[PDB]
């Protein structure tokens, strides 16, 4: 049960890794702003800082308190 | 000629460029704009080669700075002295010091940590100090609290003296150049006056207050049942009576039959089998010899008349065929540069306090030391570190003065140039010896742990199957142990218990014994010497290719510390001399981590322990679990880690905290160590967005730190971590154990 | 009592692990006098966790087999069982402290920025200044629902910004 | 200004040797050269490491790569006003003015130059790397 | 050789020129900016990309820089 | 027990897409390197100079991303 | 372009200052493509406060 | 004695005050409230 279940959860958490990899390079190479452009797409890079910004804000918010609370007990 | 030369009112005392930060350098002076203006402002305060160019005032600077750290050290001196005055039972632990153990820092009655209150014992709580301050003063002669603190009162008015001697040689009366120049003077004064009226001094206090009441406190006497050193003092009747000697005051002396005074100047070698120290006539005898010797060689130089030496004259008096010119010039970069002498004076200094540790811990020489297991321990390894952390310093302002201040005019054919032509040469031999001892040392524990775990121990290496032998440490030892016979005549005994014989033993407790040596210590002192000569090889290489190199050929011009030269002609990432000393400190912290382990096992197992025969505190398993790296885990540390991590509820918690805290830090100095500043940047760049939006951007900029901040702040953070990691565990085990 | 607990002044866990500690507390503290400041302090001691665990059971706190406390949130529940007093109160509270600090921060920023130097004013701070700003950061919530209302605290799109968007 | 010539036959100055001496690159695939005239005769610092003396008047070394010629030409050019001039040295001994050749060092600007590797544009105008795409080797938009 | 590019913000301050330890470059005459000179790189087999140029050029948005390419005997700078 | 641990899981899953979507979207343009899609997706670094350039690359942002992956499972 | 001393408002897109605003030192009257000179008091990721523009890259505001 | 007061005036003093003043008042706190942990 437990090699199983462990081997398992290694091997999807790499794949997820290397999928956003992959995503990335996506942009790098594949990206086109004229027919993407207006849409969906071109909304996201519109509102990537509030994006990264809240997500490091959730981050270090539950790193704080958790940690703080693991060290008090 | 040599006189004294001074200047006056050289720079006011004024608050004004106090309110002006950054004044130092007209660079920094101009105001912050961006982060990194902090960091630069704090890394060069004390820069004084870059701050400007005068040798009167860089030296000036350092001088009043010598004084700031002397009235430091007196503060805090008497910050100890008070403290054991106060808040200790050290009258306590003199009544009996065999079962009171010392303790002077007390906890306050709050939130939970009372529960550190340690008894140790005299009807007294708190914590258990390790410094040995009760046997130091024990071994001196202090009895009334009233000691400590008027010692403390005066220690703290010495610092006040010295931060006023500071201010004064500093903004009064500044001497000038060649009144620090004068070397052969300062030698001549140095070594006569400091050491030799100190050695006197020393051995005058010794006879006629230590050594009396010493005697009298091992004959057992009550503690303050024993005469006032002035009472000593004054009644030559009472010396009479210890030391027939004494009523017949100097003239035997100064006749010249020195025999008659040797009732308290002894040579008995050995220890005193009260106390498990050395004797106070013996070290009487040594402090006298020392004193007449440093005291006839303070007369040496010429200073102002004609007897005595010139040391350039003599300097270039030693010229050999196979190195041209010699020692010329060496007067003069001596004579010019700071940061030769400091190179210097920290090498010798960091193996001076690595002897001190080793002959220490070899022949204890205070009362009752030798029981505090503890206290050895931490003394040694204490000692052992900031030996190494002197050494790497001196290896790393070596190369800085090599790039800065270094002119190859004055030195066309030198010794110094000779060498930096074959460079090259020398650091291949070196590579190459290393790598040797590397391979065979490493390789043979390996080797051993396979023929183990493979299940053929028949063929590992131990003193079982095929040995090894410290053939020549036996042999020496075997000498030492029978020297007094033949070589030294009028010695009673060898001069450690470690060459051989009886086993001196205190309240149960072992002192001393003679020590075993096996393949295991052979082949952990080879480890030890691979280790050493591949730091010796980093700091060499960082040196010796400070100026420019085969690569860069441009380096001096660059500065002593700078990043890289961009991923130019392949990646330049680290290639700075101070990037060296980095990878340097690196190493020494691995090397000195490996040797206190080997002390700290080798004396659990085999020396320590209590009297019924013996009975070690591991009971001897090293020279079996200590040629195997498994064992070496398991039976060693994993063994010994138990005290530690279940030191809760106990007044020991504090140890076991302290050990999570150091793995934590520790590993938190690796995101520092790996990470790059060009996404650090990038994400304050978000995070300037974010904060701008609500209209707060602090109008100091944001910027990630410098590269050099980088991996300055990784390994500081690093070896924090690791070395309080160990104290930590060290501290705890022997506690408990102890 | 609820979802499987129950009052920690009932709880046997609670009272036999206090057994533990004054067994402990006791066996310890018969090796000293009476009146060594040592007794007295192991005394107090024992006294303080007296009154603690009196506290605690007087609270109402719930602790299941463990016996240590255990803690609820949601308000509904929380309130609908009187149990307020341990996470809705205090973030709350926290809330309140935590604006109020920031939003002075804010307005000390704002000032500052609209003189001649604002890198000496954020490297040097005008004591006069903190000093009204602090008293005046009591209102901090009214006032910034106000700028909200007046649509005063977001600013337009006039940020700095990379190249795409 | 007319080009010199590498004169082989010129006093090498005073060193008694180091290290950074003789490879099998001459032998190989190429080496280095380098010539200038002294006003007086002075010691100095060896790019490579020693301490060397120049020759009053004229002066011939020998460097493997080109940093160290250069290095060499910026020193004499800095703290006496001299001016060097160097030669690359090919494996047929292929004699290559490497210095000089403009007659006039390039830190200040002379008519004959042709404006080069120059994009009349800037650099956000550039194109995105979807269409450089599909080449044999792969090419930065940059260029284009 | 590794890439150089200049641009037409090329001002002409030479500190391309002034800094390049490889001699990959040089100034021309010309006309786009007060200066009338515009750095020329006529030599980019020499350019061992350490950047010292891209550290100089002080055009807000640069002007001129390097790519790094594939390497040789000639190119990488190596002793051996 | 199971919060505490519950609550850390969140934090290292939420840490870990933030450094990986940041290292997929800034990997077009930044602030710092306008022009960092005429690189491609690897390239060690951009010198020293403008206060240097360490590991920037969007394949970099992937390389540290994995150690925070590793932490969580 | 506008008198000296005025206050335009930068759009270069890559420019370090892009959408903000800094004040213009002078505007050459001849014909160089960027005859704009604009103070700042921002300094950017090299230490530099001003920056030279052409006419349209700049709004004076 | 104006500039003195400025280089009171300086951050890190002014950080290390405040900061004084915070613990001080927990610490007097946690004396005279020993182990709240409700209302
Ligand atoms: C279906 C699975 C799959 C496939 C077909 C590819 C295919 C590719 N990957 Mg890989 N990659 C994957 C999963 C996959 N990857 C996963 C799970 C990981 C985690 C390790 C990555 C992370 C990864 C990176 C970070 C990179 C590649 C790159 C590449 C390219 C070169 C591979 C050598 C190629 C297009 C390289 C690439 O495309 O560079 C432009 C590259 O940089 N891959
Ligand atoms: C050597 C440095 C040093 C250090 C680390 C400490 C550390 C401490 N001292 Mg201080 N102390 C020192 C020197 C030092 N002291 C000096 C030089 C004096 C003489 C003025 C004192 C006199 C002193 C007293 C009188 C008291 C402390 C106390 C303390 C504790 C709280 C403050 C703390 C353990 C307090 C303490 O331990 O109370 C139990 C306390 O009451 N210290
Ligand atoms: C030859 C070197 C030498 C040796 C072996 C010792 C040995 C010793 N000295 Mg030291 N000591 C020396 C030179 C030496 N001292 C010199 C040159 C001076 C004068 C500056 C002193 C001044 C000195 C003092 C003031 C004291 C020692 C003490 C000690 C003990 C500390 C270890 C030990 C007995 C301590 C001691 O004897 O305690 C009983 C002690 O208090 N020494
Ligand atoms: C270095 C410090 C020092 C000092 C300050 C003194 C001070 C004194 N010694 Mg001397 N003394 C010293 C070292 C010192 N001694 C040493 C190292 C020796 C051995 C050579 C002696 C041996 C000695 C004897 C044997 C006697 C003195 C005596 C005295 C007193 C009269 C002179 C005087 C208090 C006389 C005295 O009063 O003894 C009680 C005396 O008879 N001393
Ligand atoms: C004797 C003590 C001593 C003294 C007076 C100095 C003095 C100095 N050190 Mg330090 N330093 C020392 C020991 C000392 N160091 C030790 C033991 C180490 C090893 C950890 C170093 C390693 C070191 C480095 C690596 C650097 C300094 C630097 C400096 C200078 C600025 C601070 C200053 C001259 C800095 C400097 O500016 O050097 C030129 C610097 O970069 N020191
Ligand atoms: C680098 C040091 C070193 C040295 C001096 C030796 C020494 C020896 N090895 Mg080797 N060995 C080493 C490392 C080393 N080994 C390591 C790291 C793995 C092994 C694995 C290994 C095996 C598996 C065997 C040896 C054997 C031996 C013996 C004869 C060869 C001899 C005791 C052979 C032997 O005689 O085994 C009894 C043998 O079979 N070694
Ligand atoms: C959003 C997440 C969330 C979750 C998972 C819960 C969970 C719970 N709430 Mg709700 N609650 C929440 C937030 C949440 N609440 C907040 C922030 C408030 C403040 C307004 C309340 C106010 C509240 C009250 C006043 C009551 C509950 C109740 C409950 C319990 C039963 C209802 C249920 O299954 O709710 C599942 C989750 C939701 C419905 C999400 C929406 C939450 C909104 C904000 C309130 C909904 C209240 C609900 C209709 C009450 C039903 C009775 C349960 C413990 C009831 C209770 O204690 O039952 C024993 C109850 O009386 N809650
Ligand atoms: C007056 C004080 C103040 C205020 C009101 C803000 C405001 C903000 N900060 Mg904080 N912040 C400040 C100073 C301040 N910060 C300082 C001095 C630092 C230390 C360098 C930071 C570092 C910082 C970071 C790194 C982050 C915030 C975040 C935030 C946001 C929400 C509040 C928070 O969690 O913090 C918001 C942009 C977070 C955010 O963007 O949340 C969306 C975030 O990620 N701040
Ligand atoms: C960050 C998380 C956190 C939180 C929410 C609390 C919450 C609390 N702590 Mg603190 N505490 C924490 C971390 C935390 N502590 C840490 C990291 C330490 C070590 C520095 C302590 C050490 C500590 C002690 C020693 C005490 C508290 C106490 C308290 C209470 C203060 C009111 C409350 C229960 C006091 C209390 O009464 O708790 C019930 C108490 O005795 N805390
Ligand atoms: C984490 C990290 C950073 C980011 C960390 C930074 C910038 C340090 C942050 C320091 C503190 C936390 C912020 C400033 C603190 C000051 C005292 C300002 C006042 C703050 C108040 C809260 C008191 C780097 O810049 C970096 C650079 C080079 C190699 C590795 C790394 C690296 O690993
Ligand atoms: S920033 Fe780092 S990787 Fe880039 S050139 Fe400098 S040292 Fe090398
Ligand atoms: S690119 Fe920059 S350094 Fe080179 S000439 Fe133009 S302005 Fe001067």
């Amino acid at each position: 049960q437990a090699a199983l279940y462990t081997h398992h959860q290694y091997i999807a958490g790499f794949i997820m890794c290397g999928a956003f990899a992959h995503g990335a390079i996506f942009f790098i190479r594949d990206y086109d702003p004229e027919q993407n452009k207006g849409n969906v797409l071109a909304r996201m890079l519109d509102h990537k800082e509030a994006l990264i910004s809240h997500l490091s804000w959730v981050s270090l918010f539950l790193g704080f308190h958790t940690l703080g609370l693991y060290v008090h007990n | 000629k040599v006189k004294i030369a001074v200047d006056r009112n050289p720079v006011e005392t004024s608050f004004e460029k106090w309110a002006k930060p950054g004044h130092f350098s007209r660079t920094l002076s101009k105001g912050p704009n961006t982060t990194t203006w902090i960091w630069n402002l704090h890394a060069d305060a004390h820069d004084f080669d870059s701050h400007t160019s005068d040798l009167e005032e860089i030296s000036r600077k350092v001088f009043s700075a010598h004084f700031g750290q002397l009235g430091i050290i007196f503060i805090w001196l008497s910050g100890m002295y008070f403290h054991g005055a106060r808040f200790s039972n050290y009258e306590a632990w003199l009544s009996d010091p065999t079962h009171i153990k010392p303790s002077a820092q007390v906890v306050w009655p709050i939130v939970g940590q009372e529960i550190l209150n340690g008894d140790v014992g005299g009807g007294f709580q708190g914590i258990q100090i390790t410094s040995g301050f009760f046997q130091l003063w024990r071994a001196s002669g202090i009895t009334s609290e009233l000691q400590l603190y008027t010692t403390a009162i005066g220690g703290l008015v010495m610092a006040a003296a010295m931060f006023f001697a500071g201010w004064f040689h500093y903004h009064k009366a500044a001497p000038k150049l060649e009144w620090f120049q004068n070397v052969e003077s300062m030698l001549n004064h140095h070594l006569g006056g400091l050491l030799g009226l100190g050695s006197l001094a020393w051995a005058g206090h010794q006879i006629h207050v230590s050594l009396p009441v010493n005697k009298l406190l091992d004959a057992g006497v009550d503690p303050k049942e024993i005469p006032l050193p002035h009472d000593l003092l004054l009644n030559r009747a009472i010396m009479a009576d210890l030391y027939p000697s004494f009523a017949k005051g100097i003239a035997p002396f100064f006749t010249l039959n020195w025999s008659e005074y040797s009732d308290f100047l002894t040579f008995k070698g050995g220890l005193n089998p009260v106390t498990g120290g050395l004797w106070l006539s013996d070290t009487a005898h040594h402090h006298v010899a020392i004193a007449v010797l440093f005291l006839v060689a303070g007369h040496m130089y010429r200073t102002n008349w004609g007897i005595g030496h010139s040391m350039k004259e003599i300097l270039e008096a030693h010229r050999g065929p196979f190195t041209g010119e010699g020692h010329v010039g060496l007067y003069e970069i001596l004579t010019t540069s700071w940061h030769a002498q400091l190179a210097i004076n920290l090498a010798l200094f960091g193996s001076l306090s690595i002897i001190v540790a080793h002959h220490m811990y070899a022949m204890p020489p205070y009362p009752y030391l030798a029981t505090d297991y503890g206290t050895q321990l931490s003394l040694f390894t204490h000692h052992t570190w900031i030996g190494g952390f002197c050494i790497v310093g001196a290896g790393a302002h070596a190369a800085i003065f090599m790039v800065r201040d270094y002119d190859p005019t004055n030195n066309y054919n030198n010794l110094l140039d000779r060498v930096i032509r074959h460079r090259d040469a020398i650091i291949s031999h070196l590579n190459w010896v290393c790598i040797f001892l590397g391979f065979h040392s490493f390789g043979l524990y390996i080797h051993n742990d396979t023929m183990s775990a493979l299940g053929r121990p028949q063929d590992m290496f131990s003193d079982t199957a095929i040995q090894l032998q410290p053939v020549f440490a036996q042999w020496i030892q075997n000498t030492h142990f029978l020297a007094p016979q033949l070589t030294a005549p009028n010695a009673l005994a060898a001069t450690s218990l470690t060459w051989g014989g009886d086993l001196v033993a205190v309240g149960g407790k072992v002192a001393m014994m003679p020590i075993s040596l096996g393949t295991s210590d052979f082949m952990v002192h080879h480890i030890h010497a691979f280790t050493i000569h591949v730091t010796v090889l980093i700091l060499l290489k960082g040196v010796l290719f400070a100026r420019s190199s085969r690569l860069i050929p441009d380096k001096a011009n660059l500065g002593f510390r700078f990043p890289c030269d961009g991923p130019g002609r392949g990646g330049t990432c680290q290639v700075s001399a101070w990037d060296h000393v980095f990878l340097g400190l690196f190493w020494m912290y691995n090397s000195l981590s490996i040797v206190i382990f080997h002390f700290s096992w080798k004396m659990q197992s085999d020396v320590w322990g209590t009297v019924t025969g013996v009975s070690h505190i591991t009971g001897g398993n090293f020279a079996q679990s200590a040629n195997t790296i498994n064992g070496w885990l398991r039976d060693f540390l994993w063994a010994q880690s138990s005290q530690v991590i279940q030191s809760y509820g106990s007044a020991l918690s504090a140890y076991g905290l302290i050990f999570l805290g150091a793995h934590f830090v520790w590993a938190f100095s690796l995101m520092f160590l790996f990470s790059g500043r060009g996404y650090w940047q990038e994400l304050i760049e978000s995070i300037v967005w974010a904060h701008n939006k609500l209209k707060v951007a602090p109008a100091i900029q944001p910027r990630a730190l410098s590269i050099t901040q980088g991996r300055a702040v990784g390994v500081a953070h690093y070896l924090l971590g690791g070395i309080a990691t160990t104290w930590s565990f060290f501290l705890a085990r022997i506690i408990s154990v102890g | 009592d609820i979802a499987g607990l129950t009052p920690c002044s009932e709880s046997k866990a609670y009272a036999k692990l206090e057994k533990k500690e004054l067994k402990t507390l006791e066996k310890r503290l018969k090796q000293y006098e009476a009146d060594s400041a040592p007794a007295v302090a192991l005394k107090a001691t024992m006294e303080r966790t007296k009154a603690r665990f009196a506290n605690y059971a007087k609270a109402g706190l719930l602790c299941g087999n463990d016996g240590l406390p255990h803690l609820i949130a949601d308000p509904g529940l929380a309130l609908k069982y009187g149990h307020a007093g341990e996470v809705f109160i205090p973030t709350f509270g926290f809330l309140y402290v935590a604006g109020y600090i920031g939003y002075v921060g804010r307005q000390y920023l704002i000032a500052v920025k609209g003189e001649a130097k604002p890198t000496d004013k954020e490297i040097i701070i005008d004591v006069p200044l903190a000093t009204k700003l602090a008293w005046q950061g009591a209102g901090w919530p009214l006032a910034a629902v106000q700028e909200l209302q007046r649509g005063t605290l977001l600013e337009k799109e006039e940020n700095i910004t990379v190249s795409p968007r | 200004w007319t080009v010199p010539t590498l004169n082989p036959d010129t006093p090498s100055p005073i060193f008694g040797g180091s290290t950074g001496g003789l490879l099998r690159k001459a032998q190989t695939e190429e080496f280095y050269v380098i010539t200038w005239e002294a006003k007086k005769e002075q010691i100095f610092e060896m790019p490579t490491g020693g301490a060397a003396i120049m020759r009053q008047g004229p002066n011939l070394l020998k460097f493997g790569k080109k940093e160290q010629c250069l290095a060499l030409t910026t020193q004499l050019r800095n703290k006496f006003k001299l001016t060097p001039c160097f030669y690359r040295v090919f494996p047929d001994g292929k004699v290559q003015y490497l210095h000089p050749a403009d007659g006039v060092y390039p830190e200040k600007v002379n008519a004959g130059r042709v404006g080069a590797n120059q994009n009349m544009r800037r650099i956000g105008q550039n194109v995105n790397p979807i269409k450089v795409k599909f080449s044999g080797r792969m090419m930065s938009p940059a260029e284009i | 050789a590794h890439i150089v590019k200049i641009y037409d913000t090329c001002i002409g301050c030479t500190q391309c020129v002034r800094a390049c330890p490889l001699d990959v470059l040089e100034m021309v005459p010309w006309d786009g900016c007060k200066a009338s000179q515009m750095a020329s790189a006529p030599r980019t087999e020499d350019c061992v990309g350490c950047k010292r140029c891209e550290t100089a050029c002080p055009t807000d948005f640069l002007s001129v820089r390097v790519y790094l390419g594939s390497e040789s005997t000639r190119s990488m700078g190596l002793s051996y | 027990g199971d919060f505490l641990v519950h609550h850390a899981i969140a934090l290292g899953l939420h840490t870990t897409t933030l450094i990986l979507v940041k290292g997929a979207l800034d990997a077009r343009g930044s602030k710092l390197m306008p022009d960092k899609k005429d690189f491609g997706y690897s390239f060690p670094c951009d010198g020293p100079g403008r206060g240097g350039t360490c590991d920037i690359s969007a394949y970099d942002a992937f390389y540290l991303a994995v150690f925070w992956m590793l932490n969580t499972i | 372009g506008p008198k000296r001393g005025s206050l335009v408002k930068i759009l270069r897109p890559e420019s370090y200052w892009f959408n903000q605003v800094g004040k213009v030192v002078s505007v050459d009257q001849s014909g160089v493509r960027y005859p704009v000179v604009v103070r700042f008091e921002n300094q950017n990721y090299a230490g530099v406060t001003t920056n030279n523009y052409a006419l349209d890259e700049v709004v004076a505001a | 004695m104006k500039d003195f007061t400025t280089y009171l005036s300086t951050a890190p003093v002014i950080a290390t005050i405040w900061f004084t003043f915070t613990a001080g008042l927990l610490i007097e706190i946690n004396r005279y409230f020993p182990d709240p942990l409700v209302f």
